[PDB]
């Protein structure tokens, strides 16, 4: 017997991302720019506003 | 040496809703960019993971 | 020169805009050292005729 426990499981998929890198190195942000129109526009603008 | 006690009866998996999770950095340091378009496998947000 | 960046344990090198090489960790001693070019400018000699 080993008690109870759970767990979660994802699986991934080819996808571009844009990351922000904050000042200390750190990628505070990211988005991604097949999730909806306004995410493909803030990639294609390479911007995040 | 294993023993067999293992069940297999069916159950209906939960589902949720994974938003911003599963990025990983690059090999280098990019210090204050605000963008750096990557192209790579990733986990799309707000997927049913 | 000396430089204060704080780079991953797994971090190397520290890229700039252009893709140059900028900030490096000697292999022998584990400071951060910062490069930068060497001193250049435009010439303009003033001449009468
Ligand atoms: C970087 O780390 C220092 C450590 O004290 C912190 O004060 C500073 O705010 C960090 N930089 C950013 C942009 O958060």
């Amino acid at each position: 017997t080993a008690g109870a426990a759970a767990y979660y499981v994802g699986y991934l998929q080819p996808r571009t991302f844009l990351l922000k890198y904050n000042e200390n190195g750190t990628i505070t942000d990211a988005v991604d720019c097949a999730l909806d129109p306004l995410s493909e526009t803030k990639c294609t603008l390479k911007s995040f506003t | 040496q294993c023993v067999n006690l293992t069940t297999r009866t069916q159950l209906p998996p939960a589902y949720t809703n994974s938003f911003t999770r599963g990025v990983y950095y690059p090999d280098k340091v990019f210090r204050s960019s605000v963008l750096h378009s990557t192209q790579d496998l990733f986990l799309p947000f707000f997927s049913n993971v | 020169t000396e430089s204060n960046k704080k780079f991953l344990p797994f971090q190397q090198f520290g890229r700039d805009i252009a893709d140059t090489t900028d900030a490096v960790r000697d292999p022998q001693t584990l400071e951060i050292l910062d490069i930068t070019p060497c001193s250049f400018g435009g010439v303009s000699v003033i001449t009468p005729g």
